[PDB]
């Protein structure tokens, strides 16, 4: 926890002040802030270029194994360090013979130099390494026998015996079997290398959750190419339904909101007699009536003239073209109330909010009494006056004036008044012993 | 640089200019669109390249009043750009006669318009949703007429006369957000009653809105506010700065909060006042629709 | 033998009518090559207030060419456009920009909606050496942890953008099925021109939808229909509740120019670090701040701003369709109900209610930008009740 708080001076700027101004505790301090981030902000050491390493870095462990003489030691894991991360009775044969080859450095070098090429006989550590991976494939025989299907191993072995013959099917093979004894020897070595190589993520899938089932076969396997299965089946008439209701509500009320439900048929009750269409009456008069007067347009040549109402149109412009006594300069304390107050109390204000979101949260659910936890019932009781306190003394600093605080402070009250809020609606539901 | 399109939506209700003359006014409907029309060519004064679209609200539609659709212009189109070879009204133009073209088709539109007031259709009233689009697809294929060096600048006027009509609530507002999406100007002027609503579309354009003065007295501002080019507005300082606007109630009883809450995934979002869902018959998943009615 | 192979491949190709009109109906197969998929939707069900998870893929397959200098510049430079695209239609979720390099996993944009800080990211994402391998395990560690404190009320869904590669991860990913099938999250990939069976088991396993990367045009098509709120699987929850509904503040309302700035440490609100003069309101901090149509920190409810996100979906689901007839019921006087015009190449396009005609200008300008028959408006809200 004090790592977290040494390499991030953000958060231990926000952390100061809980200790600096005596906001909260330590314990306090982790015991509402992080509780989500210890999966999430602890989820980047853990990993690490994939733990549980499988098959993500083994692809890349035989090219990146050797720069140079000394191209090693890299970051972390730089070139060395999942090769360890695999290999666990194997890792046992490492540290088994670092005090053989004395330096590290120069067990780095020789541990590795002779078992890279083709075999290492030299050093009884390197003879461990090398003995045990036998028997690994042994070990790893025996566990490729507990699957045994769509394994021809048992297949093949059925048309063998049964003649006494595939040995000379084995033994048949051209082109000069006589005098090398190089490769015959070194390839199967190198199938055996790889082949390590190969179980090195079997060596690995086992770390991953332990991976086990082992293949009863399934006797089903029922080739399904047709049939139609067509996995995912929606519109069983879900928004259809919705549809159907809500634009029934849309129409039942339609925009019963603010200004759009009031005005509305306030108005249409000022139509008045439209069923008895004696105002439409008149209205389809009127329609015949000026029907005539607009297409004319003599009447329509002078509906402009009227200065007498361009004096007024000209007047509420001139009015709106300058208002006035409204303190233009609203600014030039505003530099001396920034630094001051977000030198702290930005931070300041934010431990708050860290810790009052949740102090929203559990009276959000408060009153069915599920959440209610000793750890919460007094984490109500606890950062109350941890934090009402402890903006006092913040708002009693700049009091010092009076003109100066009054503006500000009418605003930093909802602080006072969201902790007394809550306070006060905690007592709303009054809770039993 | 451009051309320099307008756009002008009129409110004709002609149950309130019926009722602007039972006032017996002295401001009608004929001194109403003398000064919308010649707004209208107010935009072509500016520059020979200006376009005018101009489509009123009828009871039953929209007709196209400008540029027109019938055989004065089916077969016309207008003269610059892709010629009728059509002589008399292809001869005379230059500031005057450009508006005695467009002069005739609306008068004769309006007749067209005014002589249905054969309403039988339960109050149909002010239908501004469905006549916006209107324009906005006919530009769109204006866009298409001409892009080559040309930037469509449209501009779009309301004008509002009379209260909104009962349309629907999703389909005021949508197109208003297509037309956030479409990058043009909407300049509103009221009349007789404010619109909450239709002022939010303003909002959303960042255009203008604007309760009238006085209906004879539209004659001013007409001029200096409703006029063009979002150059004319961003130099021109000169902004009806208000916007008042308080906003979001809620639809199963009736509020106005500051609190709401879904009923299904529907996105019907409802009055407190509400145990089984109105949204539809599928019920709540009880979790969290009595969390609503628990604190 | 292949001199004259490498141009009978011409032979064919370059020829066609001769005498006269030549070089024609090569031009007309080309137009006869587009036309390729338009919707097919018309669902129901699932789609409100996603939390995406952008994974990307930074492999050495991004070094190929294949559509542009850079497969990330294939991938990067659209998907802030997907990302604009996406608030456009979709502003009642928010996006995991969570980044995969060298077989980790880094959450680089947490998941939020505010634009400028994703996009600025893709931009910051420019210049990324892709170096190392694909760990998705990693990702959906990020994706399982982060999500598992989000409420079973949330949309679970998650866009990996894969490049097809060997996906080098260990710790039985294929055992996250059921540890992802019981966490009710989704996971949709799509493969960089290639195909892994493990992933296409895993979308296949999952009810997230798997694709193939073909070209540049149909990367597109691929964003776009992932664009939509999909339905996804049943029973994820019902409602969503204490949507603050804000207010706008002008700060001019009483006290004429009392406070020289709204953010000073103390005030209600002032969240992020930069000065306000009061713009905004939520109801329960009662947080005075930058305004956003979002959510906050401190009531850590949602702050709904209803005319923007409340009314993108609220149409984008009740639509309806039309249909093509090539004859001549020359309707209008051969014009456009909408548009009003004529070129007659045998798509007079009709409602399906309100029957009326248009043109691909008009069912375009329909079909993307306005959503609904306008010849409904005059059909519908006449007779309607
Ligand atoms: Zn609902
Ligand atoms: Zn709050
Ligand atoms: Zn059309
Ligand atoms: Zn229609």
């Amino acid at each position: 926890k004090n790592r977290m708080l040494q390499e991030d001076p953000v958060l231990f700027q926000l952390y100061k002040d809980l200790v600096v101004s005596q906001v909260i505790s330590a314990e306090e301090f982790w015991a509402n802030r992080l509780n989500v981030n210890a999966t999430d902000s602890s989820s980047t050491s853990n990993h690490k270029q994939d733990v549980g390493i499988s098959a993500a870095f083994l692809a890349d462990v035989r090219p990146q194994t050797d720069g140079c003489n000394g191209l090693r030691y890299n970051l972390t894991s730089d070139i060395i360090e999942s090769i360890f991360r695999t290999y666990p009775a194997v890792k046992m044969k490492y540290a088994e013979n670092v005090p053989h080859n004395m330096t590290e450095k120069e067990f780095w070098t020789r541990f590795f130099q002779s078992h890279y090429f083709h075999r290492d006989r030299l050093n009884t550590g390197s003879k461990d390494l090398f003995a045990e991976c036998a028997k690994i494939d042994e070990k790893g025989l025996k566990t490729m026998v507990s699957l045994g299907v769509k394994n021809p191993l048992l297949d093949l072995t059925a048309l063998e015996d049964k003649p006494l013959d595939e040995g000379y099917g084995i033994s048949s093979v051209p082109s000069a079997s006589n005098s090398k004894s190089i490769k015959e020897n070194s390839n199967a070595a190198i199938i055996k290398r790889f082949n390590h190589h190969s179980a090195m993520v079997l060596a690995a899938g086992l770390r991953k959750q332990e991976a086990q089932n082992e293949q009863t076969s399934e006797p089903s396997n029922m080739d399904g190419n047709s049939g139609d299965a067509d996995c995912f089946q929606p519109a069983v008439k879900r928004a259809k339904l919705q549809e159907s209701i809500e634009y029934e509500d849309l129409g039942k009320n339609n925009s019963v909101k603010t200004i759009a439900l009031n005005l509305k048929k306030s108005d249409r009750y000022y139509h008045g007699p439209t069923p008895i269409q004696s105002l439409q009456y008149a209205t389809s008069q009127d329609i015949i009536n000026s029907f005539q007067s607009i297409r004319q347009e003599m009447e329509a040549y002078t509906p402009k003239l009227t200065q007498v109402l361009s004096s007024s149109a000209a007047s509420s412009t001139i009015t709106a073209l300058s208002p006035g006594g409204a303190l233009m300069q609203g600014g030039t304390q505003q530099a001396i109330n920034q630094m001051v107050p977000n030198d702290i109390q930005s931070e300041l204000k934010h431990l708050y909010v860290a810790v009052g979101e949740l102090l929203r949260h559990f009276w959000s659910c408060f009153p069915v009494n599920t959440p209610f936890l000793e750890e919460k019932v007094v984490k109500m009781k606890s950062n109350l006056e941890r934090f009402q306190v402890t903006k006092l003394c913040p708002f009693q600093e700049k009091i010092r004036r009076q003109y100066l605080s009054t503006n500000l402070v009418s605003h930093i009250e909802e602080m006072l008044q969201t902790a007394y809020n809550k306070l006060h609606t905690w007592q709303s539901r009054r809770l039993m012993k | 640089d451009e051309l320099n399109l307008l756009v002008i939506v009129v409110d004709a209700n002609p149950i309130w200019w019926g009722k602007q003359a039972l006032k017996e006014s002295q401001f009608t409907l004929s001194k109403c669109i003398d000064a919308v029309m010649v707004l209208g060519n107010s935009h072509l004064f500016m520059n020979r390249s200006n376009k005018l679209a101009v489509i009123a609200s009828h009871i039953q539609e929209s007709r196209f009043l400008y540029p027109g659709k019938n055989g004065r212009l089916g077969d016309f189109f207008g003269d610059p750009g892709n010629p009728p070879e059509f002589n008399p009204s292809g001869s005379k133009d230059g500031k005057y006669e450009l508006l005695t073209s467009a002069n005739e088709v609306i008068v004769e539109e309006i007749k067209d318009l005014m002589t249905k007031s054969d309403i039988k259709g339960q109050h149909t009233e002010t239908l501004l949703a469905g006549s916006l689009a209107k324009a906005l697809c006919y530009i769109h294929r204006m866009n298409k007429e001409v892009k080559d060096n040309q930037e469509m600048k449209s501009r779009i006027l309301v004008i509002k006369a009379a209260e909104d009509s009962a349309l629907q609530y999703m389909n005021f507002m949508n197109v208003i957000f297509a037309a956030q999406k479409q990058n043009i100007l909407i300049d509103a002027c009221v009349l007789d009653s404010d619109s909450g609503l239709l002022q939010q579309a303003c909002d959303i354009t960042g255009g203008l809105y604007l309760k009238v003065p006085q209906m004879p007295s539209l004659l001013q501002y007409l001029l200096w506010v409703f006029l063009p080019d979002q150059d004319q507005r961003s130099q021109l300082i000169l902004p009806p700065p208000v916007h008042v606007d308080y906003r979001a109630a809620c639809f199963c009883h009736r509020n106005l909060i500051e609190i709401g809450y879904v009923c299904s995934v529907c996105l019907s979002i409802f009055c407190n006042f509400s145990p089984i869902c109105t949204t539809c018959e599928t019920a709540f998943k009880i979790s969290l629709p009595p969390v609503l009615k628990a604190k | 033998r292949w001199e004259g192979g490498y141009e009978r491949t011409w032979e064919i190709l370059k020829e066609d009518e001769s005498g006269s009109l030549k070089a024609t109906i090569e031009d007309i197969l080309f137009k006869a090559k587009r036309k390729r998929v338009f919707e097919h939707h018309g669902q129901v069900r699932l789609g409100m207030m996603r939390h995406l998870y952008v994974v990307v893929d930074g492999s050495r397959t991004m070094e190929d060419q294949d559509l542009k200098p850079n497969r990330l510049t294939c991938t990067l430079k659209l998907l802030e456009y997907f990302v604009e695209e996406y608030f456009d239609q979709n502003p009642i979720s928010q996006i995991g920009i969570i980044v995969t390099k060298s077989k980790r996993a880094e959450k680089l944009t947490e998941l939020s909606g505010n634009p400028r800080k994703h996009i600025t990211s893709l931009k910051k994402a420019v210049d990324m050496t892709c170096h190392g391998e694909p760990s998705l395990y990693n990702s959906l560690s990020i994706a399982m942890q982060t999500l598992k404190h989000m409420p079973g009320h949330t949309s679970r869904e998650v866009l990996i953008i894969f490049s097809s590669l060997t996906t080098c991860d260990p710790s039985n990913i294929y055992d996250l099925i059921k540890t992802l099938k019981a966490a009710k999250i989704r996971v949709s990939v799509i493969g960089l021109s290639a195909e892994v069976r493990v992933c296409t088991v895993l979308a296949r396993e999952t009810g997230g939808t798997y694709h193939v990367i073909l070209d540049e045009s149909h990367y597109k098509e691929l964003l776009t229909h992932h664009v939509s709120p999909p339905p996804a699987s049943s029973s994820s929850e019902c409602s969503l509740i204490r949507m603050g509904f804000p207010q706008h503040t002008i700060a001019s309302l009483s006290d004429q120019d009392a406070k020289p700035s709204f953010s000073m440490a103390h005030l209600d609100g002032n969240t992020e670090p930069g000065l306000t003069l009061g713009g905004y309101f939520c109801p329960q901090c009662r947080a005075k701040y930058c305004e956003l149509p979002v959510e906050c920190k401190i009531c850590g409810l949602t702050l709904v701003s209803a005319p923007h996100l409340a009314r993108s979906y609220h149409h984008l689901f009740p639509l309806d369709a039309f249909q093509e007839i090539p004859l001549e019921e020359y309707n209008g006087e051969r014009f456009c109900y909408g548009c009003q015009g004529e070129l007659k190449d045998q798509h007079v396009y009709v409602c399906a209610v309100c029957q009326n005609v248009f043109c691909v200008d008009c069912d375009v300008f329909v079909h993307d930008s306005l959503h609904c028959c306008p010849g409904c408006i005059h059909k519908i809200p006449a007779p309607s009740g």
